[PDB]
């Protein structure tokens, strides 16, 4: 099972404050440090700070600035981190990992895609994308879905709820008068559709919203 | 892991002087370092262990030193069986590390080849080959030159050439010529001519034989 | 032979206490090297057997103050397992 | 505060052929050198910790080594699924840093 | 004086079983100095002595495992050859 | 006396594997570990891995590719390394060296001339090279024998059976379709020749083909 849990996506305008969890399960020991590591959008991982539940007391990264705040409740095994007064400079990715006290980061979390903009939340808008009436037909068919004007990031999108994993595509997102607009590829074999049924779930998770949506020929 | 980098690669040195092989190491290693030699086809034979401590039988001309991480192998007055291949190896850290070797030149005074020129034996004309050997033994410096005539005319095409490394018993070079035919062809010439063209002489060395 | 144990036993739990105080008080110091428990522990015994390998060391008030309380107690109690082991020998030796 | 330098940051390779990952300290930190993998629109996943010890799962193609400042992260014949950001950690000294990173072409 | 010839002996069986065994746990760790029989010899004794030199010391879990047997062997049978030679000069205080 | 022996060759195709020994002889401690050197042509000495015979383990190289297997019978005091998935790249001589515990490599193997390759075992074909009936004779006379059309590497030329040590080359064998072609050229004085017998010794240890030649006058 997941070890290790985080929220989808946090957004937060300039100025305000934030307070990331991050739910652990499994074997807990007292010599076990939660950690956490930030990631922005095309840079590498950066060390934020650490934590061990078991006494409560935490460390941060003095090279950078101090913008955060390591907090731990014991009952829940849920560790929390207070991102406030966030700027442009603070739109990354927050991955939780555990440490066993050795040293390395055995077990990670999924991490919380954190931006900071004064937009407002956009759930996306799911079209199907079916071959035209006269495309060719081979041995494989691409379908496809378009998931545009939707704020802030990311989406998940799966194919026949994680069934459709091989000659699936889903290309990065263009942001767009702040709205993103990204696309998603499949190929089944052309035996298969539309015989057999195929279904896009694309999720987003900074709306609480999931939406699925049948790939059917055109009429 | 300790990185031994041996320099020069290449050492060219006149007879009867002092020469020493430099062997520096990524850290302080102690005296921990051990010296060995290989010659040409031959196996490393230890040199000097622990910086400066001799092996038996070694020739008290190599002496080792240094300490830390700068090394020398010096070999007071070196003579033609020091040419070889010295490796210096580091024992003070896991793995065990070698370095990447030092190879010895000695400038000797110009020599003339001995040209020698062999017809194909009768156990080979026997069974359809044909191959004429041409040698060119113990000349300096390895620059050199050989061509090959048949009946006055020039040949390439066959001409296999092989050179030996630095000789360890008179500092001199080496060089084969094969030329290889057929039975046929070889059959169809009469003389066949090895010239070695060397700097120890504006005329070449013509060495030939008459097949007819 | 019932006391010798007795102070094994409070050996082991000042180590592990040691060791875990150590890297508690050493994590935040930048520098620190004494960061981690599996060699937090090495530490603690280095620290009780006065052995001088010199490899790691607190640098922090409190990191040092854990190691004057594995100064006291580690000398202390590996003292006693030592004197206790060497009578042991000593018998041995009437015995022959 | 450890210097963690990664060079190459991109690396060209033909499939099935040895490749080596570099990864040097700022100053000697022993072997408590780890290595990770994050894949695209992923989590760092842990490939060999403390040098050379390797991690249940991972494929025994990735093999690590060095000590001191020079550390090496070595994948026997590569393939499709290796295409990912590999950064390199220490934990010998306080505070834990990363490496720049280095991503592996085919 | 019979006590302590036996005493010694011990001591020497531990030296060499920790400089053997030192370096069959050393070799095989990059980085490892303690790879040689003649200086894990040496190394042994600063052990058993707790001379604290600094130059040599174990970096593998066995290898700090065999430290812990030469430790508590060693500075044992050390301590009895340090006490017994005590003795001895403290008879010849009072012969004069 | 030879204190460690080793094969002369070993043939393998691309893929396969071999079992290199490593006999010893003498002298024989239980503070003796057995190393491995690799030396491919060109390239310097590389260090392969140790084993310690008397209590069976053994370390290999971590920075390079871990292709050998470390073993050792005290019974016959012969050490093997298992030489398994091998390709052009291992092509090498692979020395054994006997360690005291102390560090250095006091004595050496001969080193076996291990080459992968598809080709086929083939042994070689001497002929005798006597000087030309017109060949003028000085006070020394050069001679020489003609090794062709063997594989794979090495071969041992000695004259007289190692009785005619001064005045010997043996020039690098050159590769000819999958076939080595040296020769080897022997100067004796012209008083000594035809009057004392002359004889190439060319030995083949990957056919185990050992053949003489003598040198005798053309006719
Ligand atoms: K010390």
């Amino acid at each position: 099972q997941v070890q290790l849990q985080q929220p989808g996506a946090e957004l937060v305008k300039p100025g305000a404050s934030v307070k990331l969890s991050c739910k652990a399960s499994g074997y807990t020991f007292t010599s076990d440090w939660i950690h956490w590591v930030k990631q922005r959008p095309g840079h590498g991982l950066e060390w934020i700070g650490e934590i061990i539940p078991s006494y409560g007391r935490a460390n941060y990264n003095e090279k950078i600035q101090k913008k955060a705040t390591l907090t731990a409740d014991k009952s829940s095994s849920t560790a929390f981190m207070q991102l406030s007064s966030l700027t442009s400079e603070d739109s990354a990715v927050y991955y939780c990992a555990r440490e066993r006290g050795d040293g390395y980061f055995a077990v990670w979390g999924a991490g919380t895609t954190v931006t900071v903009s004064s937009a407002k939340t956009t759930p996306p808008s799911v079209y199907p994308l079916a071959p035209g009436s006269a495309a060719q037909t081979n041995s494989m068919v691409t379908l496809g879905c378009l998931v545009k004007g939707y704020f802030p990031e990311p989406v998940t999108v799966t194919w026949n709820s994680g069934s459709l994993s091989s000659g699936v595509h889903t290309f990065p997102a263009v942001l767009q008068s702040d709205l993103y607009t990204l696309s998603s590829s499949v190929t089944v074999p052309s035996s298969s559709w539309p015989s057999e049924t195929v279904t896009c779930n694309v999720a987003h998770p900074a709306s609480s919203t999931k939406v699925d949506k049948k790939i059917v020929p055109r009429d | 892991d300790i990185l031994l980098t041996q320099s020069p690669a290449i050492l060219s040195v006149s007879p009867g002087e002092r020469v020493s092989f430099s062997c520096r190491a990524s850290q302080s290693i102690g005296t921990d370092i051990h010296w060995y030699q290989q010659r040409t086809n031959g196996s490393p034979r230890l040199l000097i262990k622990y910086a400066s401590e001799s092996i038996s039988g070694i020739p008290s001309r190599f002496s080792g030193s240094g300490s830390g991480t700068d090394f020398t192998l010096s070999i007071n007055s070196v003579e033609s069986e020091d040419i070889a291949n010295y490796y210096c190896q580091q024992s003070n850290r896991w793995p065990f590390t070698f370095g990447s070797g030092t190879k010895l030149e000695i400038k000797r005074a110009d020599a003339a080849p001995t040209v020698s020129i062999f017809p194909p034996s009768s156990e080979q004309l026997t069974s359809g080959g044909a191959s004429v050997v041409c040698f060119l033994n113990n000349f300096y410096p390895k620059d050199i030159n050989v061509k090959w005539k048949i009946d006055g005319s020039e040949r390439q095409n066959g001409v296999l050439n092989s050179w030996t490394d630095q000789d360890s018993k008179d500092s001199t070079y080496s060089m084969s010529s094969t030329l290889t035919l057929t039975k046929d062809e070889y059959e169809r010439h009469n003389s066949y001519t090895c010239e070695a063209t060397h700097k120890t002489s504006t005329s070449p060395i013509v060495k030939s034989f008459n097949r007819n | 032979w019932r006391c010798a144990g007795a102070a094994t036993v409070l050996l082991v739990i000042v180590l592990l206490a040691g060791s875990y105080l150590a890297v508690l008080a050493e994590r935040g110091a930048p520098g620190a090297q004494l960061i981690t428990y599996p060699r937090a522990l090495w530490w603690s015994v280095e620290t009780a057997t006065t052995v001088g390998y010199g490899d790691l060391y607190p640098v922090t008030l409190w990191g040092r103050l854990v190691a004057v309380v594995v100064m006291v107690a580690g000398i202390t109690s590996f003292g006693l397992v030592t004197a206790a082991l060497a009578t042991w020998f000593v018998g041995q030796c009437q015995q022959q």
